[PDB]
C-alpha cells in the first residue's frame, strides 16, 4: 500500500522489431545515467523531478531511498509470455564486485517491484558517489530482458525516505528538457 | 646523540596555527581584463591546485597535515576608483560534471562572496570545504575535486585605462568548521539557499522600470531547451508549497556615479506596468550611499497571506499566476555623471523560519 509520491526518473525502451535476442540495460540510481549493454538500440530518456535534481546535483548524500520498478507491458497473450526480469543492485560495474540485491520477476503482462538500499559513507555517514576519495562508489540498477519482444520498458520511480539528507553542490551542465513512441499515456494517445 | 626516539614530539597532529602570516599557505592571482563581461569567467581551478608552487609558512603544513578543523579563509584585494566598479564572485563548489554550466545560478549555490571592488578595499570570507563534516585535509579535496571559480558577474561601469589583477590571499583560520546539511523536516528555522534570483538592469533615463522576480524559486533557472539547477534550490522544489521569512541580498554591481532609488514590495503578477501607485504597497525604499554598496531585505510572516508554491506551470502567464513577486522599481530615476547601466544584484539568502508543505511531484521547465 503507497502513500508518499514516488517520482518517475528513468526510462528505457527495449531495441524495436526483430530484435529479440537476450539484452540489458544499466541504470546509475543516482547520476541519472542509463547505459545499454553493448550497441543494443535502446531508447532511454531521463526526467527531471525534484528528486532527480537534487540526486545530480548534491555531493554529499546519506540516507534511505525507495524505488519502484516497473515493468512494461505488451499486448502478448498471456499463455504465450515467457519474459523475464532479472535485477540487480551493484556497487560498481566490475566483474569482481558481486551483487548486493537479486530480484526475480516473471509476471505476464506488466510488473511491480518495491525496493529501497542506504546511502551511506565514511564522510560523518554521508557519500560522494563515485569520487576518488575513499573508493566511494554509485549504485547501479541492472536490468535483464530475456525477452525484449514481450517487454517494452522498464520504468525507474524513487521517493526520499524523510531520513534523507544532502550537503555540497556539483556544477552540472544544463539539464535537458523530457518531451512518446509508445502509447502509454493519453497525452501519446 | 642518542634517546629515546619514539618518545620524541614528532607526531604533532595538531592543526595550523600561528600568526595570520603563520597560517598562509598560497597566493593566487585573477586577471581582470578592462574589457570583460557578465558571464565572463575569470579563474576556474581546484582548490587544490592552489597550492602549486606556492613558498609560505604553512604551505606545507597545509599539505601534510591530516586533519584541519579550522576554515580556509580567503582575502581578496584589490581596488578601482570610485568612478568605476563591477562586480565580482568567488565560490566553492563540491565538484563538477563534463560541460559543467559557468551561470553565476549554479556557482552561487554552495558557497561564496560578492563584492564590488569601486566601493571594498577587500573583501574576504572563510568556509568549510567539507560541507558535511568539521574536519577535512588537502588530500581530500584533491581526490574529491574541490572546485573554485571566480567570475566576472558585471562588467565595468567604466573600463580602466589597463588591465588589473585581483590577488586572493589563502590561510587558515581558527574558526570551527560547522557543516551545511539540508534535510526533510518540515519544519526548520534556517534554510540557507544562496539563490541567484537574478540581475537586474536599469539604463539611465527617466522612464518607470519595473522588474519581477517569482518567489516560485523552484525548478532552477530558465535556459534554451534545457535549464539550470543546483542543489540548495532543488532541494526547497522538493515541497509543494512553502513560506517563511525571506531574506534577501542586494548587490551595487555598477559604481557609485550610477544612481537610482529603488523599491521593493511583495505584491501579484496582476499588478501591471506604468501603475504610479506602487507605493502604497508596503514597501522599502533602497538607497545606495557612495561607500555603500550591500542592503538586506527582510520580507517577515506579515507580508504574505498563505504559503505558496514552489513551481508553477512554465506556460503560466502573469495575469493567471497568483504566486508573489518580488518587485523592484526604479523610485526615481536612474542616472549618473557617466554612462553606464545600473546594474543590481538579487540573491535570496536563506529563509527564516521555513515552513514546507506536501510534497512536489515536479515540473520540467521553469521561467
Amino acid at each position: 500500500e503507497a502513500s508518499d509520491v514516488y517520482s518517475p526518473c528513468m526510462i528505457a525502451s527495449t531495441p524495436p522489431a526483430p530484435f529479440s535476442d537476450v539484452t540489458a540495460v544499466t541504470f546509475d540510481l543516482i547520476n541519472g545515467k542509463i547505459t545499454p549493454v553493448g550497441d543494443d538500440n535502446w531508447n532511454t530518456h531521463i526526467y527531471n523531478p525534484p528528486i532527480m535534481n537534487v540526486l545530480r546535483t548534491a555531493a554529499w548524500k546519506s540516507g534511505t531511498i525507495h524505488v519502484q520498478l516497473n515493468v512494461r507491458g505488451a499486448g502478448v497473450k498471456r499463455a504465450d509470455w515467457d519474459g523475464q526480469v532479472f535485477v540487480y543492485l551493484r556497487q560498481s560495474m566490475n566483474p569482481e564486485s558481486y551483487d548486493a540485491r537479486t530480484f526475480v520477476i516473471s509476471q505476464p503482462g506488466s510488473a511491480m517491484l518495491n525496493f529501497s538500499f542506504d546511502i551511506i559513507g565514511p564522510n560523518s555517514g554521508f557519500e560522494f558517489a563515485e569520487s576518488p576519495w575513499a573508493n566511494q562508489t554509485t549504485w547501479y540498477l541492472e536490468c535483464v530482458a530475456t525477452n525484449p519482444r514481450q517487454i517494452q520498458q522498464f520504468e525507474v520511480n524513487m521517493r526520499f525516505d524523510p531520513n534523507f539528507r544532502v550537503a555540497g553542490n556539483i556544477l552540472m551542465p544544463p539539464f535537458p528538457l523530457s518531451t512518446p513512441l509508445l502509447k502509454f499515456r493519453f497525452r501519446d494517445i | 646523540m642518542e634517546q629515546n626516539l619514539f618518545a620524541l614530539s614528532l607526531d604533532d597532529t595538531s592543526s595550523v596555527r600561528g600568526s595570520l602570516l603563520d597560517t598562509k599557505f598560497a597566493q593566487t592571482r585573477v586577471l581582470l581584463s578592462k574589457a570583460m563581461a557578465g558571464g565572463d569567467v575569470l579563474l576556474d581551478e581546484y582548490l587544490y591546485d592552489v597550492v602549486n608552487g606556492q613558498d609560505f609558512r604553512a604551505t606545507v603544513a597545509f599539505l601534510r597535515t591530516h586533519v584541519i578543523t579550522g576554515k580556509i579563509k580567503v582575502t581578496a584585494t584589490t581596488n578601482i576608483s570610485d568612478n568605476s566598479g563591477c562586480c565580482l564572485m568567488l565560490a566553492i563548489n563540491s565538484g563538477v560534471r563534463g560541460k559543467y554550466s559557468t551561470d553565476v545560478y549554479t556557482i552561487c549555490s554552495q558557497d561564496s562572496m560578492t563584492w564590488n571592488p569601486g566601493c571594498k578595499k577587500n573583501f574576504s570570507f572563510t568556509f568549510n570545504p567539507n560541507p558535511c563534516g568539521d574536519s577535512w585535509s588537502a588530500e581530500m579535496i584533491s581526490r574529491s575535486r574541490v572546485r573554485m571559480t571566480v567570475i566576472c558577474v558585471s562588467g565595468w561601469t567604466l573600463s580602466p585605462t589597463t588591465d588589473v589583477i585581483a590577488k586572493l590571499d589563502w590561510s587558515i583560520v581558527n574558526e570551527k568548521c560547522e557543516p551545511t546539511i539540508y534535510h526533510l523536516a518540515d519544519c526548520q528555522n534556517w534554510l540557507p539557499l544562496n539563490r541567484w534570483m537574478g540581475k537586474l538592469t536599469f539604463p539611465q533615463g527617466v522612464t518607470s522600470e519595473v522588474r519581477r522576480m517569482p518567489l516560485s524559486i523552484g525548478g532552477g533557472a530558465g535556459a534554451t531547451q534545457a535549464f539550470l539547477a543546483n542543489m540548495p534550490n532543488s532541494w526547497i522544489s522538493m515541497w509543494r508549497y512553502f513560506r517563511g521569512e525571506l531574506h534577501f541580498e542586494v548587490t551595487k554591481m555598477s559604481s557609485p556615479y550610477i544612481k537610482a532609488t529603488v523599491t521593493f514590495l511583495i505584491a501579484f503578477g496582476n499588478l501591471s506596468d506604468a501603475f504610479g501607485f506602487y507605493e502604497s504597497f508596503p514597501h522599502r525604499i533602497v538607497q545606495f550611499a557612495e561607500v555603500e554598496e550591500k542592503c538586506t531585505l527582510v520580507f517577515s510572516q506579515q507580508e504574505f497571506v498563505t504559503a505558496w508554491s514552489t513551481q508553477v506551470n512554465p506556460r503560466t502567464t502573469l495575469e493567471a499566476d497568483g504566486c508573489p513577486y518580488l518587485y523592484a522599481i526604479i523610485h526615481d530615476s536612474t542616472t549618473g555623471t557617466i554612462s553606464g547601466d545600473f546594474n543590481l544584484g538579487v540573491k535570496l539568502v536563506g529563509i527564516k523560519d521555513f515552513c514546507g508543505i506536501g510534497s512536489n511531484p515536479g515540473i520540467d521547465g521553469s521561467r
